[PDB]
């Protein structure tokens, strides 16, 4: 089994620049049996270059590939708005058909400060027996960001889930949704609930908090 | 299994592997004996009603049949075949006729004891080829040329599979490096009564070349006695004739010649033989 | 034109059996090699099985050996895949390939297969609003939460489709309870919270449940 | 001492799938292979599938190929039969049997069997109608439009059982069954002896009494 | 593949007599045959395996002979607890395992005449929409009997269902009931209803009729 390693994990470039991808294997690829794919969110993969140097039928001339043995590079002439997707590499010749980890290409823009909001659990969920506190992040960039949960100056770990959306079509921003799931017996015991979010576009981390029993 | 009147099944296994052969859908505590080629086996290799084989070799293949204990009533039959997974094939293309098409041969380095399935795909850039085959052999489809001096390289790939594995290989080349004509035929040597140190040497052109007038060839002549072992290399110009002037007086000789195009191709193999001694005055 | 269509996949329980089908068109199905490639949600591709044109040679991966069975029919130009004893790590989207130059030339639209004992249950909506009442910044935020629903998907609309600016629907997450959960948020000015009404509409076709919630301060 | 029980059989529409359970006991379940034989009402037996003693070889009949799936667990001694895409012609008593270990092979053990009724018509309540003529006379009451079987019919709180002939249910084209019961008593009784039939239905929660008299 | 054929499908004989059952196959089977016994309302029970070997706990009156393509199941002296359905099963080709159509044994008695009666529709049957008039057959033998339905000597077909009972435990008689299903339109369009039966023990068909409005 040959493990395919792609670098980097995420490539942030503006439309109109040269984007070069890499896919390094564990052993030498036999007979240059390497292929490149393109998969859009919600669609099927699309073969781009077979044999690492031969384009497929219908693929534009901007795509080009090279390499020999272990180190293969996929180079695009210039980026287009419909060229931002996830690319994979395929290995064959010394092992069954295996794929790489994948490389995501996103649009590059200026940094944006997030607008953080917090929402307490509703009365219906409380009377049901569960309490979920959601902390909202809206219109931030880039993707690199983490949210810290604090329940009465106590850091929580393992009891929170985060979900992020794709890039927007107009402003190309992100939005993250972190939720703190607790039961009814654990919610009424504490008093305050805070959500501390740090980001590159922020000098110091922002803290949004509310007090239980007053709203 | 099915009715005992049926034909035995075909089951492939690997060399040195371990496999169990049950007597169909029978139970575990049933009285069952096994026979290979009409010879009964020992109860040490029976796990209840199944046949357990350890260390499969080339001598374990054959017809395994299930019978009742101390009886000749047939229950289950199976044909066991031992083979190895295929290796990387050895693909080599050769252009015996430059104006016409070429051909590609392939074979496995390590032989396999089970039948194989081969599929070859030839590409000329981004186009597709058919390579209609007309040989007396197989494993060849004889790709035919369509363009000349196209500067585009060809791509040939052959894939092989088996009941235990699969493999494939591919090569790339141009329309000039695979050119190699056949050696000439009927290379006869004759004595010369006019000169003491002379030998009449005349050969022909290979019958496979259909158009030699538009694509001439260059011949490499090698003449050597039978005891000196020192071969001589003399390259000739256009023509199928030569004249040597420094040979033996009475001893024998061997002369071999090859062929090669003017600007493209590689040197061909040598001819069959030649034997003639110059004239002796007495 | 050339196309591949998959069918025969759906939600199932662990230990059951399923049978997929891949119908070919536009090319010679009898003279081509077929494959099966799956992709787990949020992961990469993975080869599953393989069969030649004649149909005698079959290959599988070590993770599905003994449980899956691939077959085909050259007369009807279809490709089958018998899946038996499905487990939890079999949830993926299967595709079909052609293997032109060992590169999987052609692909299909895929088919989602879910293997879990989630005990399908209708969704539930909870209103989300900031409990503090501050008009300092002229912009505010509202939304409604959806939890404990199965299976996917769920379409969320606001004002019966009359509000689409500033709506951010987050992808569904898989909780430890075997049920999915998502959230939706809207960004509206602070002065529009006292006169205009904002309602979110949640529907679930597998359960035929339409529940709307009045979300306001 | 060998016991074979079955579970998982009742009325299911042809749109839903079912699963049968067969628990063996009294012998080594891991050494014997389990069979499945079904029998539609009013017809003979019919073999369905067969599984090996370990669980490597599975064979199905062409009538249920692609829709049925058999499995077994040697640890808990339970046989499973996943019946998918049911239909009305699959209605009948399914039997759980085990093959023999001697030669030739045969069916040594059997179970009591379970009933699997498959019809689109759902549960409905019976409606009774008196039947009287208009020597020895005959009286009775007719039961129509009921589902599912069975239904208990008695006369005079069970104090009368001579001359009672209850006919089996007839599957009409409407998806419901119907039967009848006749009582023959001498003609000197129609003046004073009045008879009534008692119809009972447990699933549909129906208990109807009807006084039969002309 | 292998199809089993039994002969006959039904046999009538008294106790103490010798009954022979024949099971025919489609090809040549050495001894792969099994004989089963299934009683109404109970699971089948094996009687003789290998077509010649009696199972433990089976009386000596049962016997089996024949091989190759034809077999024979013979009983020395018929007993009252022996009237049941017998099947023959082949164990040569698997899959599939094929069974015979069955051979049900019945009790023998003398021929008796039936007692036929008709029942007009009730008053509760009028206000519904359909009218069902039944014709009773009671205490007849043998089971082979054909009934006639005529409205003013008009023949009907495909609009009647009938069901027969099993053999009684006292005198082994039969009883059959046929129902004529017609809506109120065709019921009020006609006035006279008849039912005639045809039986071996009857010289002439028994007539029991009525007309509408008279009853
Ligand atoms: C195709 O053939 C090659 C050549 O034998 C195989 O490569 C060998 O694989 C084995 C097992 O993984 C190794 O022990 C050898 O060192 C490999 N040799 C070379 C030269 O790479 C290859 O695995 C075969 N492919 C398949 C799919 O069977
Ligand atoms: C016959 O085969 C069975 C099945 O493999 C063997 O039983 C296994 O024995 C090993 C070691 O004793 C245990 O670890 C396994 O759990 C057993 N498996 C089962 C299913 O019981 C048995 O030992 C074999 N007998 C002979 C004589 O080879
Ligand atoms: C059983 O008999 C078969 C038939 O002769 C044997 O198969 C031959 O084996 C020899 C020895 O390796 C080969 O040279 C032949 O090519 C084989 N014939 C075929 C048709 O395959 C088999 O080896 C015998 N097995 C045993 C255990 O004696
Ligand atoms: C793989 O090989 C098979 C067999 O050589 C090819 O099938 C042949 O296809 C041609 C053209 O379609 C027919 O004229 C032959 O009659 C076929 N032969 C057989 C035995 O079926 C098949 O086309 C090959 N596939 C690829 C992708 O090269």
């Amino acid at each position: 089994e040959i493990v395919l390693t792609q670098s980097p994990g995420t490539l942030s470039l503006s439309p109109g620049e040269r984007a070069t991808l890499s896919c390094r294997a564990s052993q030498s690829v036999s007979s240059s049996y390497l292929a490149w794919y393109q998969q859009k969110p919600g669609q099927a993969p699309r073969l781009l270059i077979y044999g690492a140097s031969s384009r497929a039928t219908g693929i534009p001339d901007r795509f080009s590939g090279s390499g020999s043995g272990t180190d293969f590079t996929l180079t695009i002439s210039r980026l287009e708005p419909e060229d931002f997707a996830v690319y994979y590499c395929q290995q064959y010749g010394s092992s069954p058909w295996t794929f790489g980890q994948g490389t995501k290409v996103e649009i590059k823009r200026t940094v944006a400060a997030p607008s953080v909001f917090i929402f307490p659990p509703s009365d219906e969920q409380l009377k049901s027996g569960t309490a979920s506190v959601v902390c909202l992040l809206n219109n931030f960039y880039p993707r690199e960001a983490k949210v810290q949960w604090k329940v009465d100056n106590a850091l929580q770990s393992g009891n929170s889930q985060e979900s992020v959306t794709e890039q927007d079509s107009k402003d190309s921003t992100y939005s993250l949704s972190s939720t703190l799931t607790l039961s009814k017996a654990d919610y009424e015991k504490h008093k305050v609930y805070a959500c501390e979010v740090t980001h590159q576009g922020l000098s110091s981390p922002v803290t949004k908090s509310f007090n239980r029993g007053e709203c | 299994r099915h009715s005992p009147q049926e034909a035995p099944h075909v089951q492939y296994e690997r060399l040195g592997s371990d496999v169990t052969l049950p007597c169909g859908t029978a139970n575990w505590d049933a009285a069952v004996t096994w026979r290979v080629n009409g010879t009964d086996l020992a109860p040490d290799l029976l796990n209840g009603s199944q046949l357990v084989l350890h260390g499969l070799e080339l001598g374990h293949s054959g017809l395994y049949a299930c019978f009742h204990r101390d009886s000749w009533h047939l229950r289950h039959q199976v044909l066991l075949h031992v083979g190895l997974p295929p290796r990387e094939p050895v693909l080599s293309c050769r252009s015996n006729t430059y104006p016409k098409g070429f051909y590609c041969s392939w074979h496995l380095p390590t032989p396999t004891y089970i039948p194989n399935t081969f599929n070859v795909t030839v590409l000329h850039g981004s186009k597709i080829m058919v390579c209609e085959k007309d040989p007396a052999l197989k494993n060849r489809c004889h790709i035919r040329y369509m363009h000349l001096f196209s500067t585009i390289k060809y791509k040939v790939s052959i894939s092989v599979s088996n009941a235990l594995g699969h493999n494939a290989t591919a090569i790339t080349f141009d329309e000039f490096t695979i050119v190699k004509p056949d050696p000439p035929e009927n290379v006869v040597a004759r004595p010369v009564p006019s000169n003491p140190r002379r030998l009449e040497v005349t050969w022909q052109t290979p019958s496979t070349w259909p158009d030699p007038e538009s694509f001439p060839l260059k011949f490499f002549l090698r003449y050597r006695p039978l005891i000196l072992d020192q071969w001589q290399h003399v390259e000739l110009s256009d023509g199928t004739a030569h004249t040597i002037t420094d040979a033996y007086a009475g001893k024998e000789y061997i002369i071999q010649v090859a062929a090669k195009d003017n600007e493209i191709g590689t040197w061909s193999d040598w001819s069959v033989a030649a034997h003639a001694t110059p004239w002796t005055e007495e | 034109q050339v196309q591949l269509v998959e069918s025969g996949g759906g939600v199932v329980q662990p230990g059951r059996s399923l049978r997929l089908s891949c119908v070919a068109s536009g090319f010679t199905f009898s003279t081509s090699v077929m494959h099966w490639v799956r992709q787990a949600p949020g992961k990469g591709l993975e080869w599953v099985a393989n069969i030649w044109y004649d149909g005698i040679n079959k290959f599988y991966v070590d993770s599905v050996k003994g449980r899956f069975t691939i077959s085909r029919d050259n007369s009807k130009n279809t490709l089958y895949l018998q899946m038996n004893s499905l487990r939890a790590e079999d949830t993926a989207v299967y595709y079909c390939a052609r293997e032109f130059w060992s590169a999987f030339d052609l692909w299909g639209q895929g088919t989602m297969v879910t293997v879990s004992s989630a005990s399908t249950k209708g969704p539930s909506v909870f209103p989300l609003a900031p409990c503090s009442r501050s008009t300092s910044e002229s912009t505010a935020a509202l939304g409604c939460l959806v939890k404990d629903y199965f299976p996917e998907p769920v379409t969320v609309s606001w004002n019966s489709g009359a509000l689409t600016s500033g709506v951010h629907t987050f992808p569904a997450v898989l909780q430890s309870s075997g049920l999915y959960s998502l959230s939706s948020v809207v960004t509206v000015p602070s002065s529009s919270l006292g006169t205009k009404t904002y309602t979110c509409n949640v529907d679930h076709k597998p359960s035929n449940t339409k529940v709307d919630k009045r979300v306001e301060s």
